[PDB]
């Protein structure tokens, strides 16, 4: 449960990065 | 009966993995906001060439707009799959968690709706406001917090006459004041809501001493305020810090009774 | 058999129509005059052609003398018809309430009645100050403030013991204060008088800041006397915050007894 | 027998009209010693061809030596009965209210053999400041004095480990506040003992404000030192108020009991 | 059987002459630590020809550095004997009382270490600051030490909420305190962090008055913070207190059972 | 009761108001 | 017991008055 | 055993002042 939930605030973290770092 | 799964999952993260995840999740992101929001309001150094400092939130509108986004969007999905998986949609619409959630995420969209009048103040302050309620998501994640509620909702009457005595004290010690000190050299008592400030900062002893009287009868009256304010505050302490224990009491009799 | 009928409805407004209509018209008068003479001291802008800006009750002097005349024909008009209405109508005169209702009218006849001396300090603002007790009639209509009076009379002598030795304290520490304090230069401790004030902004730990000791023994003697302040104001908290919960609930079971 | 008779009116005022009188005048005295000690430092205004306002004291220094020498002779000769009428002299003079009679009485004695000291600052000021325990006297006319004193030895360790504790705070969060912010500019905080002031003074939460941090550290450990002094002194308060409210309500019984 | 013997004199420091002197001896020593690292910091007046005055630890570097190394030597031969002593010796290593031992000896060895560094500042100042934990040592010869150790571990889910709920409090508290006096002239509300120490100090009602609202919406969310966190500060206290009286009384209890 | 105590209460304070009116 | 103490009082003040005027 | 600690305390004090002294 903590393992999976750390996997996906990565993934959304690096998302949000990419984000910002397009604009 | 994949709904009442979907809501049993959120009512009881520890049941399942993923509503354990998507718990884990959602506080983490209710966390991520609250820094950001209070963050973007540091200085965060003079830019190269700039004439003073800028905070964070300036000197990087693009990147806290996109932290604030992916928070929002993730608040608001959460939000949507709850309605989704509700028993009864509008007694969950009427609940507090659901009020709590909708002030949450409102903001944002507001301010996309008013984004020409983001550089005009008032809204734009409000709704920067707001968003500190995001915080009080984290009830769906502390017990402690719920209790809290639960109990100052259990004592609505003794909070009820908390304000009212409060109010009745602060009117008459504040006109007392003010016409006690009116006359002195350049008095900041010059109405009696001016002196409203001083009667309260008095009255809950926090003395910060920028209002003081001058005058014997101030001294006096003063005096007298700070111990009324003593008592009336007093009133209803015990009533809710009993209250706070009873109710904790109660839930960890059930925990144990079921586990 | 009409006077103890009016009795009746006056003693139970909830009884009537006529009793409860009367009950919440007296209280917007009450809150009515409150908020008034509140609002008379606010500084309500530089009129046209005025040096400073006037205080709303100078700018309208008519409108709230007519405001407060009306407050105080509703007040007397009441106050006469429970005299008319009274059973033992001495009874009645002696009791709080009537004190409470004769202190809230009679400023308005004294000032009529010395309306060549209203210009004259002194006496025109003890009748302004006097004016505050209206809001003691609201006595009549919150049971928390009954309770509360109840509770007052019940811990007497534990006040009256409060009183004393917050007496006795104050003295000791402010003479003590006062000779460690007086050879500072610029002290503001110029006498045991003036130490009183250091004392008791002290012992309720208010700390404005105003008067602080600047001599060793000052500082020892200003510590000590913040937590003796401490023990003497926290022996009687207790037992009237224990009186007024007994007096509530002893109400709450009258109350389900009876329904 | 006649010894007996005398004690038992010292000790029983209210059983005979001489002890009665007796106590009523010994009273009425250590109420006029207080009030003139207060008095004698309160300016009188300049007096004709006076420089300043002269306190009262010294205006008129034969009325009050006057008036201690009256106040001091009635509690020479009270003291001299209350020995010659004592079953057990020794135990007498051993007694809380012998020693608190000792030491009203001996500053005046010892004032009169330092006459020539008296200009002499340190002594005279000892000598005044011990004047003012002349006001313990009254613990023989208040049984709620007698009370305090008697929960105050009844919570002996309790306060003993008050002492303890809030010095072992105030040294720790002293050491800490002084180290965070020695560096500042103009910093109040010269050293240790000097942070010893703010720590007493924040961990009361009276606040005066003369100290205040400037630094990050300062302020977070500040903030710490005002919750951990909450605690602190919260310890034995609930102790001391039990134990005052039990001694009452002991001698409640007791006079029940024998009336 | 020498190790046991040796173990529970340590123990039991009454029960032999040799421990008893041993208990005395590093209480002593503790006391003279502790009174030697405050002590250190005075300024012992300006030197022959010296610029300014110079602290006490400056002027005599070598005198405090032989009390600080004997002070220190005693403390590592005891704690060396304790270890030495120990039935479990990783179980006493790990204890609460061996961590305290361990954090009061180790700066003397750092210092000695980094005694090029000893100039620099930082790491200098953190060993100054450690110094300060010696006196955690008097828990192994104050019994209430113990059992605020044991209160505070007890208490520990209250606690945190606690600092939960304070957190929670003073975050919404200086957002609204932020945005309501960023506005002011010279404002020092200058972001939500800054406000951080006007919502702090509000909470605790210390009221420095170094930080106070100008705007009206500042007073009245300045108000309701000192309210709110009274209330929060309120609810953990009885628990701490109650448990503190329970862990002493079942003390007690032990105490006569076995004598 | 509550509909004819505001009745009276709009009916006091219209009086007050035309008294003020008037002077 | 009352009036008696009063009139020992009033009679102390007034030895104390006279003390004082004649010095 | 009070006394022991005491005399203990003392030969230790006086170590170290002579400790400084020498140094
Ligand atoms: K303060
Ligand atoms: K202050
Ligand atoms: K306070
Ligand atoms: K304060």
């Amino acid at each position: 449960g903590i393992a999976i939930a750390l996997l996906v605030i990565l993934v959304i973290c690096s998302l949000i990065v990419t984000s910002v770092i397009l604009l | 009966t994949a709904r009442q799964r979907v809501w049993r999952a959120f009512e009881n993260p520890h049941t399942s993995t993923m509503a354990l995840v998507f718990y884990y999740v959602t506080g983490f992101f209710i966390a991520v906001s609250v820094i950001a929001n209070v963050v973007e309001t540091v200085p965060c150094g003079s830019s190269p060439g700039h004439i003073k400092e800028l905070p964070c939130g300036e000197r990087y509108a693009v990147a806290f707009f996109c932290l604030d986004t992916a928070c929002v969007m993730i608040f608001t999905v959460e939000y949507l799959l709850r309605l989704a998986a509700a028993p009864s949609r509008y007694r969950f619409v009427r609940s507090v968690m659901s009020i709590i959630d909708v002030v949450a995420i409102l903001p944002y969209y507001i301010g996309l709706v008013m984004t020409d009048n983001e550089d005009v103040s008032g809204a734009f302050v409000t709704l920067r406001v707001f968003r500190v309620f995001r915080i009080f998501k984290f009830s769906r994640h502390s017990q402690g917090l719920r209790i809290l509620g639960y109990t100052l909702k259990s004592c609505a009457s003794e909070l009820g006459f908390l304000l009212f005595s409060l109010t009745m004290a602060i009117i008459i010690f504040a006109t007392v004041m003010f016409y006690a000190e009116k006359g002195s050299s350049a008095s900041k008592f010059t109405s009696i809501p001016a002196a409203f400030w001083y009667t309260i900062v008095t009255m809950t002893t926090l003395g910060y001493g920028d209002m003081v009287p001058k005058t014997i009868a101030g001294k006096i009256f003063g005096s007298i305020c700070s111990l009324s304010g003593v008592l009336v505050i007093a009133l209803p302490v015990p009533v809710i810090v009993s209250n706070f224990s009873r109710i904790y009491h109660q839930n960890q009799r059930a925990d144990k009774r079921r586990a």
